[PDB]
Parts: structure tokens; sequence; C-alpha cells
């Protein structure tokens, strides 16, 4: 059984 | 294009270290190298999620990579073997599984550069019997005696590249299927209306782009050095 | 019932320090060792029932790093205000003579997440058997940390946890005797 | 560190909140610059919101991307409910029996004011009742406790002391109710 | 073991008919799923992506795919096959691990609607020489297949489909050639089952 991360998003540039 | 690979086409002899370059402009942290082979899909070689971060994929053996900068991801064949002949694709990913693939690198690894040979190209004119039976006209292009299997064939009508009415064999056949380094042949058809064929000012060219030896490569043979070159053959229309 | 699972990450410049950890109701389940690309289970048991692809943490930290640079530029290079830690020193269990216990130094309510912790036994800095947790999250976005020293309890030995942090004007020295 | 340089800190929290197990779940994503939250996604709202002016460009850019917002909402199932089920056996269902000892704080004759100590340690989860009994009867007046101590360890400890005058033949029982026990633990002092 | 299984390296569909390409997946984790297309002599293009947002995923050109957890499937469909749908199609999975694992790929072949077949074997002379020629078998319907030569000095191509946009007209063809002195267009396709009505001009 595998934990999943949630992805960090890139801020607006 | 966000993602660009160089070179687009490479021939190399076995036992040589060769490097493929990927560069991107969208400043993405995730980069990947895949290879594509018939019947096996894309297999992941290596992947990188940051500068100097390196991770092995499914098939890392015989390969290395570097990620010195965010913009660039380098793939090296350590000691090229023939089964590393493939289409190689660099990809970037955003933060939500949005992949951008490069247009690809066609790499051919040959055991012996002495066997490299450009195509002879011939154009075969439509038969009167076809014109009179169908009111259409089929030209055939044959490209023969080339090695390795690393060509692109196109048709040019009145100096313009045409896609309409063209079929090219999806893969060349071997002139000597018993031999490991057999030369190849490829055919293509261009079909036009008889009225278009019958106009003697119309010019038809079948062009074969051959990928072969570079300036660098040594050449000890009497026949011309088999460099990357275009070979073409041409036919004019005829009223008959 | 009521449970909370937190995925907590940070990146700190110019130290170039980043952490990735999961929290269940205020205890750490695991963190990722970035150097070795290994998931570190807070108890070894947990690694027998579950897995985590450590490499995933490095993609998030890469993006944390890019976002910290953007926010830094947006703020016109406004730095963080240092918040000094509170230090509690206590025992893992009640304390019996010549029955090995463990000394906890609990460090709480501090930012940024950079501290230097020293264990002094009778004035001597001691390193034998020492371990620590990573920088743990709090609801106010400050940090908690645990430092651990296994030891033999006796009336002979006196203990100090010494903490240094940029928010303090001198090191905090917290005492323990039996 | 004698190093004087200014520091810049980026923190990220994904918070999964579970009510009655996975019956009700809430997801909070939090972007935090120099200890101040700038933008958050709350599953109860279903889009990004600036917590400060610095966050406004990020709320606006992220909320711009319909497919992005759709996945962030699905994550209550594909992230929160999933990870809950991964950890349940060793997390939610973790039970570790307390060690319970009771001793006087002073060895002294009968008929004198004493402090009887009930230390309860090594236990998980945190939920627990310690109750003090004199010869069978409970008492609430002189009960003092150090409250619940988190060891960082996946274990808790607590003291509950009892102010009391011990008398000839008196038996004192510490009664501990914890989820790990089919029925309360009891340790006596005579 | 994240995997995706596609059935059939090479599949056929009639022009105008429903397109169905199969994909089954294996994941411990609720997955990302993808379909990509590779059009001839080009790169990889995303058609659609499953994100758990919705079980019916919609893409460019009428493509759609339905996630069915209970049969772990993600079959790609398109209502009507066009000649321009001829391509290789790849299904792909990520167990939420920020890498895409690809299936082996299926090439879709479109059989053109040949309403008026006119099978014929023509001799074509070289532009440059009255001494050189090839044989063209053309204008046969979808029920004829070309076999490879039994004779190592006779070369025969696979059948190809061309689309003459100038006359909205599609046709099948195969080419045969030889340097052999005894090679004639009447014998070139003797190893193939050809239509009884094939036209052999004088």
């Amino acid at each position: 059984p595998k934990y999943v991360k949630q992805n960090t998003l890139k801020l607006a540039t | 294009a966000d993602v660009t690979q160089t070179p687009r086409n490479r021939i190399t002899k076995t036992g040589k270290r060769i490097m493929l370059e990927c560069s991107q402009t969208k400043g993405h942290d995730r980069m990947y190298w895949y290879r594509q082979d018939p019947g096996l899909g894309l297999r992941l070689i290596y992947y990188s999620f940051d500068v100097k971060d390196i991770n092995k994929g499914e098939i890392s053996d015989g390969y290395s990579v570097s990620r010195q900068a965010q913009a660039k991801f380098s793939l090296s064949l350590e000691s090229a073997i023939p089964n590393q002949t493939a289409l190689y694709f660099c990809a970037t990913s955003d933060e939500s599984y949005g992949y951008t693939f490069g247009s690809g690198t066609r790499l051919t690894v040959v055991e012996d550069l002495n066997k490299v040979s450009p195509p002879e190209v011939a154009v075969f004119e439509p038969s009167e019997a076809e014109i009179s039976h169908t009111q259409k006209a089929t030209l055939v292009c044959l490209a023969t005696g080339f090695y390795p299997d690393h060509v692109e064939l196109s048709w040019w009508v009145n100096g313009k590249e045409v896609h309409s009415g063209v079929c090219t064999d999806p893969q060349p056949l071997k002139e000597q299927p018993a031999l490991n380094d057999s030369r190849y042949s490829l055919s293509s058809r261009l079909r036009v209306s008889a009225t278009f064929w019958q106009n003697p000012r119309n010019h038809f060219r079948c062009q074969v782009q051959f990928y072969g030896l570079s300036e660098n490569d040594e050449w000890t043979q009497d026949r011309a050095k088999p460099v990357t070159q275009i070979v073409s053959a041409e036919a004019w229309g005829r009223a008959d | 019932e009521e449970h909370v699972i937190i995925q907590a990450e940070f990146y700190l410049n110019p130290d170039q320090s980043g952490e990735f950890m999961f929290d269940f109701d205020g205890d750490e389940i695991f963190h990722v060792d970035m150097a070795k690309k290994e998931t570190v289970w807070r108890l070894e048991e947990f690694g027998r029932f579950a897995s985590f692809e450590a490499q995933g943490a490095l993609a998030n930290i890469a993006v944390d790093k890019a976002n910290l640079e953007i926010m830094t530029k947006r703020s016109n290079y406004t730095p963080i205000t240092n918040v000094p830690p509170e230090v509690t020193v206590l025992t893992n269990s009640p304390v019996e003579l010549r029955e090995p216990n463990v000394l906890i130094c609990f460090i709480d309510k501090f930012t940024p997440p950079v501290v230097n912790v020293t264990w002094l036994r009778n004035g001597k800095p001691v390193t034998t058997g020492v371990s620590e947790t990573v920088f743990l999250p709090r609801e106010d976005h400050l940090f908690r940390k645990f430092h651990y020293l296994p030891f033999l309890p006796s009336t002979e030995d006196v203990y100090d946890c010494r903490v240094e942090h940029w928010g303090l004007d001198e090191p905090l020295l917290k005492h323990w005797e039996f | 560190m004698g190093d004087t340089r200014p520091r810049f800190l980026w923190q990220l929290k994904f918070e999964c909140h579970f009510f009655n197990g996975t019956e009700r779940v809430r997801l909070l994503e939090r972007c935090i610059y120099n200890q101040e939250e700038s933008v958050r996604f709350d599953s109860d709202v279903g889009e990004y919101r600036a917590v400060t002016e610095l966050g406004r460009p990020d709320a606006e850019y992220w909320n711009s991307q319909k497919d992005l917002l759709e996945q962030r909402r699905a994550a209550v199932d594909t992230y929160c409910r999933h990870n809950y089920g991964v950890g349940e056996s060793f997390t939610v269902q973790r039970r570790v029996e307390p060690k319970v000892t009771v001793y006087p704080s002073k060895t002294q004759p009968l008929q004198h004011h004493n402090l009887l100590v009930c230390s309860v340690s090594g236990f998980y989860p945190g939920s627990i009742e310690v109750r003090w009994f004199r010869n069978g009867q409970e008492e609430k007046a002189g009960v003092v406790s150090t409250g619940l101590i988190q060891n960082g360890d996946w274990t808790f400890q607590t003291l509950v002391m009892l102010e009391t005058v011990p008398r000839s033949g008196e038996v004192y029982t510490c009664q501990v109710e914890h989820p790990s026990v089919t029925s309360p633990l009891t340790v006596e002092w005579r | 073991a994240q995997s995706v299984t596609q059935l059939g390296s090479h599949v056929s569909v009639s022009e105008g008919a429903l397109v169905l390409l199969r994909c089954n997946y294996s994941s411990s984790v609720p997955p990302y799923l993808f379909w990509y297309v590779q059009y001839p002599n080009q790169g990889l293009q995303l058609l659609l992506k499953y994100t758990s947002a919705a079980t019916l995923v919609k893409g460019i050109n009428g493509f759609e795919a339905e996630f069915k957890k209970s049969e772990t499937s993600f079959h790609l469909t398109k209502p009507s096959a066009h000649m321009s749908d001829a391509a290789e199609y790849f299904c792909a999975v990520s167990e939420q691990d920020d890498k895409i694992i690809f299936g082996k790929g299926t090439r879709l072949h479109i059989l053109p609607n040949i309403q008026n077949p006119d099978p014929a074997v023509y001799q074509l002379r070289d532009s440059k020489s009255s001494d050189k020629s090839v044989c063209l078998f053309t204008d046969f319907d979808s029920q004829t297949n070309v076999s490879q030569s039994k004779d190592s000095d006779v070369y025969i191509t696979d059948k190809c489909v061309l689309d003459m946009r100038s006359m909205d007209f599609k046709s099948n063809s195969a080419v045969a050639w030889s340097n052999k002195s005894d090679f004639a267009c009447a014998n070139a396709f003797n190893n193939s089952i050809i239509p009884e009505d094939t036209f052999f001009p004088s």
C-alpha cells in the first residue's frame, strides 16, 4: 500500500 | 518549440560514446528520456526532478545522463551497441502531469561504417493502359541499395512538396534478408489525374533524404564518401 | 472520532535546506532523506505495512525552491522575522536508579528552522547515543523539534540541553538532575 | 550562528481533515512565505483564495485552469481517503498498553498527609481516564495531573498525584481506562 | 508493478465505423491515465487524460474514454474512423509518481470504402530507361491481401492506401520488381490470391 504526495504548484511569474 | 533535441538524426559506429541534448524554455523541474522501439512502446531510460538529480528508469543499462542546469538534460550512450538503434524522446512535465515531448532523435548504431551506402533513386512513369482504364496516373519511386535504414522520402510537384495522392511503404524491405547488414529498398506511389500527368510542363521529383556519414567520419573506400545527402529522380508529364 | 494527516514541506535560503514529512495527529509517520532518496519511517514497523516513492519528494522540493525565489522577489527581498524557541527538558518515562531511560530536549515555537543543540553532562559536551526528529509543523507555522539522549540515571550526573537560535540574544541552557 | 544573513522561508501544508473516519473529509492546501499564509485551497470552497495581496496573482493564475481545479477537488478521494486507508492499521488502529506504577512520594507512618503518585506511560492513543479509589470509593477533590505529554515517540505519559491521609488497612487503587484494554487496569498500594 | 496492457499491435477499422482501442491497467493507487497519438513521421500528442475528476474523459476530435474501475479499463473511442486517424496510439499510467509508463502501442489501420474496385496489374517503365520497369497491382478492395514473394530475387511491398485529395479518391496498391530476365507483370503476384477479374493489359 503506497502513500501518494500531492504536487506543489509553481507560483505565477 | 518549448522542448528541442539535438541532433535530430545521428548514425554512429558501435563502441563510441555519443550524447543527445535536450533543452527547454518553460523552466520545468521534471525532465525524462524515453526510447521508442516497434512493439515495446516508450520505455523510460532516466528521469530528473532537479539540478544534479538522476533516477534510473526501466532500461538505464548502457546509458548515463547529466542535469548540470535546469534548462538542459543530456543522455549519453556509454558504448553504443546496435540494439540502441531507436527514436529517443526528451520530455518535460509541469506540476500536474502535463508532459511536453521533444520532436525526437532518430539514432542508428551500425557495427561497420564501411557498409553505409546512399540510395539510388528511380522514378517509374504511369502506363498508358492505366490512364486509358482509369483516367488516373500512378508514378512509382524506388530507392535501392541504401544502408542503414535511415531515409525520408518526399514527392515534389512543380517545386512544391505534396502529401495528397502519396503512399510510401512504412518500412523498407531487405535486398538480402539472409544478411545482418543487407542493404534496403523503399517504394512510394504518387497518383495524379491523367489530365495533370498529360501536361508536359508538369515536373515530378521523388526526393530521398539519406542520413549517413558526417565530415568527421573517416573514409578509406574508392567509392564516394556516403555522407548525409539528398538523392532525387524526376519525370516530366507527357501528352503521349 | 477526528484525525488529521498533514504533508508538510519547507525550503530555506540561503541555507538551501528543505524537508518533506507526513504528520498524523501531531506525530511524524515518515520523512524523506533528500541526500539518499530514502523514506525514513519514524518507527521501523511502519515500513513493513506501507511504502513511499522518496523520489517524489525531490520534485516537490525543486518546485518549493522555484516558489521561494518568486515570493522572495515579489516581497522585494523581505526576510523572515526570527522567533526564538522555548525549551522543555524531560524524561521519556519516570526515572529509576541504574535503569536506562532517555532524556528529551523539546524545542518549540521557533522560526526559521535552524537550531544548534548540545548535550552537556557535568559540563562536558556528550554525543554518544544522540538522535533527533526533523523540524515538525505547528498550526501557527512555527516549528517543534525533539532531541534524544539515552543515559543511565544516577545522583552523580547533572544534564544541560544548550539551544542556539538567531532569535535568542544568548544560548538557552536547560538543566536536568535526579 | 554568527552568520548575520537574512533568511527567506517557504512552507507548504496539505492538510487532510477526517470526521467519523472518511465519512466527511476536508482538504486544506496552504502556501506560507516567512510564516504568513499567502494563498489556500479549501475543498469546502473548491477554489484558490488569496489570504494576503502577495497571494492574489497565484489564486488568479491557478483558478484560471479548470482541469487543475477539478483534480484538486478529486484529491479528497485520490489523496486524502487513499492515504488514510494506507496508514489505518498502524495509525488510527495503533493501540499500545500503558505501564502503570503507584508509589508514595514519601515513606512515612500511617495517619500523615501524603502524595500518592499514579504514573501512566508508553501509551497510544492519547485518549485515557485515570480515576483514584480509596477502599472502593472514587474521589475528585485532591486529584492533580500533569495532563497529556506527547513524547514525539508515538507514546504519551501522564502523572496523576492524589493528596491523601493513609490510615490502617486502607487500600488505594489507580484505575486506568484506555482503548487498548478490554477493561480498566488497576494497581494498588496497601 | 504499474502496468498498462493494450490488445493487438496492429488493428483494422472500416472507414466511417466506430473506433475502439482497448487498454487495461494495473495500479495499487488511483491512477493518472493517458492516451497519446503518434501521427506518421511526427512526435507524441496527448489526446486525453484521466485525473479522477470524471469517469467520462473527452478529448480533441471526438475522442473519448471511459474509466471503469471494476474492469480496470480505459478504452479509447471515436464515433467515425477517418483515413487521417491512421496512427499509433499509446495508453499510459502513472501511480501518482510523476512518471508515465507506456503500453506497447496499437497502430490503427483504416480500410477505405472502395465502392468501384478495378483491380489491375500495370507495367511502369523507368523515366530514364526503356530497359527498366516495376509492376503495380492497384485498385483492389479490402478482401485482397498481397503475399511476399517465394523467389528471393523478386521484391514485393505490402499493400499501401493513398488518398488523392484532387478527386476525393482512395486506392490500395503494392509494387513488385526484379532484376531477373524471366520476370513479367503477369507472374509478379502469382504467390498472392488476386481477384478473378484482375485487368492484365497487353
